[PDB]
């Protein structure tokens, strides 16, 4: 099959679809704790879901991957970790929130 | 090229490759200086109609920006701009 | 203790021209600046192999309470 | 008025710091020049220190303290790790200027400075 | 007795006897200028302060045309600016090349409008 | 078409809209004055106080994957009183594209870092504080990088000039290297070139 992937720190994964349904099920289990009125929840919900139809509706890695058309399936499993990582994150910070303090006014205009 | 037969048959032992061939220095094997005096052209602007600046101002076409989300003035995920179309290899030497 | 104290304060440059006595207020009696303290403190700490935080350091304007301190 | 802090809330905050980097510039200076050999006397040293703090001492804003503070730490850095050296350091004392004539006659008979 | 204009949409409020050239200060946007000068008369000669006029086809010269209440006028639209492209071929067909024995070399203003208008 | 000016497209400005559309929505705080440019370029002003918000964000979120942090930089202009303005200028790979943040500030007014994410601003952070004035938390080492070991100001800013305040010479009576007070042979002339007429009647600004 393969031998490696063509990168530096990284690893030939003979577990894959598994990692994957792990992680976005999990965010998605975390994005339970989040409003919904919320627009981090209210797309990363549905480009999750997408994800997950796709690893469900093709086996192999090998197409799987031009499928997504995003990086290679373990770039793919960083950037999943990686989101997971900024919802805690998000959770505690409180974004979705109004606006913390408008500033002056000539401030943005340029010139000047 | 002034050297001997036996000289070249040498160093293209040593090396491997030819030299007479692919020398560095230069014998005649450029454009004689002294050139002769050119005639230019121009550019499809020096004519004498249907040249007014104002179609072809430039740096005046230029607007300021678009402001969106000011501080006073269902849908789909999106992104910045579509993805890279992975590249392929090459047809002459892909192999180092 | 006191009278190690008192040789280091009569050895100080711009200090003891006629008292070093052991109850004096240091920005108050003697009309000194906290610079000078901090100066004092340290010459007591490097003679006694002590460490001292600048907050009790600048509590002790008092040497009777210096030399407290430096029996604590 | 109101405004957002930096480092500390007041004065004395920022004065309990000052002290701390007086000790540090006081317990360092011999290193200094015994290490870069140097000329000039530790005493000198110091009241170079001291006259360099008191230049500051009309400040009341514990955010410009607090700069102040940071600069010289990053210059205690500098000097303690060896990076300054007898020139970087002499650079303060003015060793080839004279001092600027304040007499108002002396500026009269040398230029034109009121 | 306060007069209304609408200056590429924007509006504005001048007297009577009033100049299409002083309006457009009032709003800022300088017009052209070669036998204007605030403190003389007024002529015509130049014939570089020309302008648009939405509603009425002809171009007139800012330094003499009383503004009309309604006038919708403009400024840097295309005859305009190609009224005052063949004005400067006409100006500078005969000004010699004295540009730089020309003691007011990089002050004048005919260099200026040439490099920009 | 004509030779002499670049084509004004529209997937760019309706693409990179809708990206700021988004990331709007998303971060109704931290946020104000997003703006597309007219050559395809995308600016989103927000306040210090969400810095690190929006670069985790941008880094983590698959749709923005804003990994590589090209440039990071200063500008000043004194005329407000948050005078800085700082900028990250940061690019993605996948989605190919480019994107610039900025965010003000003022001498007096520190800022967030963003070491713990991109770790190459841990220099120009040091930059900016030797050059400009402004000054960054939780920065392990921060020091004069490019400037002297001794040097004192601020030089990048518009009012410490050109020349600098002090020259150097040796001086054979002491043997060191010393510095005095700038007394230069030719005066730095300053040319005035702005020239009155106005030429770009769209930028302009009424009283
Ligand atoms: S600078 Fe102006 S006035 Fe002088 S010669 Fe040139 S065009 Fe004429
Ligand atoms: S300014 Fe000369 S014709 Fe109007």
């Amino acid at each position: 099959l393969k031998k490696t992937t063509g990168l530096v720190g990284l690893a030939v994964c003979d577990t894959p679809h598994e990692r994957l349904t792990i992680l976005y099920t999990k965010t998605l289990d975390i994005l339970k704790h989040f409003p919904k009125h919320a627009a981090y929840r209210k797309y990363t919900e549905q480009i999750t879901n997408e994800k997950l139809d796709m690893v469900k509706a093709e086996p192999d890695v090998k197409k799987l991957e031009a499928l997504l058309q995003g990086g290679e399936v373990e770039e793919v499993i960083l950037q999943a970790e990686k989101e997971l990582s900024l919802a805690r994150k998000m959770l505690k910070w409180k974004p979705w929130e109004p606006l913390v303090e408008e500033p002056p006014a000539n401030q943005w205009k340029w010139p000047i | 090229a002034s050297a001997t037969r036996v000289i070249q048959k040498l160093r293209n032992w040593a090396s491997g490759q030819d030299l007479q061939a692919k020398l560095q220095l230069r014998y005649q094997e450029i454009a004689k200086r002294t050139q002769p005096p050119p005639k230019l052209p121009v550019g499809p602007s020096h004519k004498l109609s249907n040249n007014y600046y104002c179609t072809r101002d430039g740096r005046r076409e230029v607007v300021p920006p678009s402001i969106i989300m000011s501080s006073q003035k269902e849908k789909k995920a999106v992104t910045p701009a579509p993805p890279m179309k992975r590249w392929e290899l090459s047809k002459d030497q892909p192999y180092l | 203790i006191k009278d190690r104290v008192l040789y280091v304060l009569k050895l100080y440059d711009k200090i003891d021209p006629e008292k070093l006595s052991v109850n004096s207020h240091f920005m108050k009696d003697l009309g000194l600046d906290s610079l000078d303290q901090v100066e004092i403190i340290m010459a007591m700490e490097d003679e006694f192999g002590f460490e001292i935080p600048d907050i009790d350091a600048e509590k002790l304007m008092c040497p009777q309470e210096i030399v407290d301190y430096i029996a604590d | 008025t109101s405004v957002k802090p930096i480092f500390s809330r007041d004065l004395n905050e920022a004065k309990r710091r000052v002290r701390e980097l007086y000790r540090a510039w006081y317990r360092e200076v011999p290193n200094t020049v015994h290490l870069m050999q140097l000329d000039i006397t530790v005493k000198q040293g110091r009241d170079k220190v001291r006259e360099m703090f008191m230049k500051n001492a009309h400040v009341t804003d514990p955010r410009v303290v607090d700069l102040l503070v940071i600069k010289g730490k990053m210059e205690l850095q500098e000097t303690i790790k060896v990076w300054k050296q007898r020139t970087h350091v002499m650079r303060f004392f003015h060793e080839t200027e004279t001092p600027r004539p304040k007499d108002f006659l002396s500026k009269f008979y040398m230029g034109h400075d009121p | 007795n306060l007069i209304e204009v609408f200056v590429d949409g924007q509006s504005v409020m001048v007297e009577p006897g009033t100049t299409v050239l002083q309006a457009c200060e009032k709003v800022g946007m300088q017009i052209p200028r070669f036998c204007y000068h605030e403190r003389l008369s007024v002529a015509g000669n130049c014939r570089m302060c020309l302008v648009e006029i939405e509603k009425a086809p002809k171009v007139v010269a800012a330094c003499a045309m009383p503004v009309m209440k309604g006038w919708n006028i403009l400024t840097n639209s295309e005859k305009s600016k190609k009224a005052r492209e063949g004005v400067m071929e006409f100006l500078l067909a005969n000004h010699p090349l004295d540009c730089p024995i020309c003691d007011q070399g990089g002050e004048c203003d005919l260099q200026d409008q040439s490099m920009m208008f | 078409k004509r030779p002499t000016v670049r084509p004004r497209s529209d997937v760019t400005h309706k693409q990179l809209s809708a990206f700021g559309e988004y990331v709007a929505e998303i971060l109704p705080k931290y946020v104000q004055q997003v703006q597309v440019s007219c050559l395809d370029e995308l600016e989103i002003c927000i306040h210090p106080d969400g810095v690190i918000p929006t670069l985790t964000f941008l880094r983590d979120h698959t749709n923005a994957q804003f990994k590589s942090l090209a440039d990071l930089t200063a500008v000043d202009v004194p005329t407000r009183q948050n005078r800085f303005e700082i900028v990250y200028n940061l690019l993605s790979l996948r989605f190919n594209s480019r994107i610039r943040v900025k965010t003000y500030a003022d001498e007096l007014t520190p800022i967030d870092s963003i070491v713990s994410v991109h770790i190459a601003a841990n220099w120009y952070e040091r930059e900016v504080w030797d050059m400009f004035g402004v000054f960054f938390f939780n920065h392990p080492d921060l020091r004069r990088i490019l400037t002297d070991y001794g040097f004192e100001g601020h030089p990048f800013r518009k009012d410490f000039p050109l020349t600098g305040y002090v020259e150097l010479r040796y001086d054979d009576e002491v043997k060191r290297v010393v510095a005095e007070p700038v007394e230069l042979a030719q005066e730095f002339r300053k040319f005035d070139l702005n020239s009155p007429w106005e030429a770009f009647p769209a930028y302009r600004q009424p009283p």
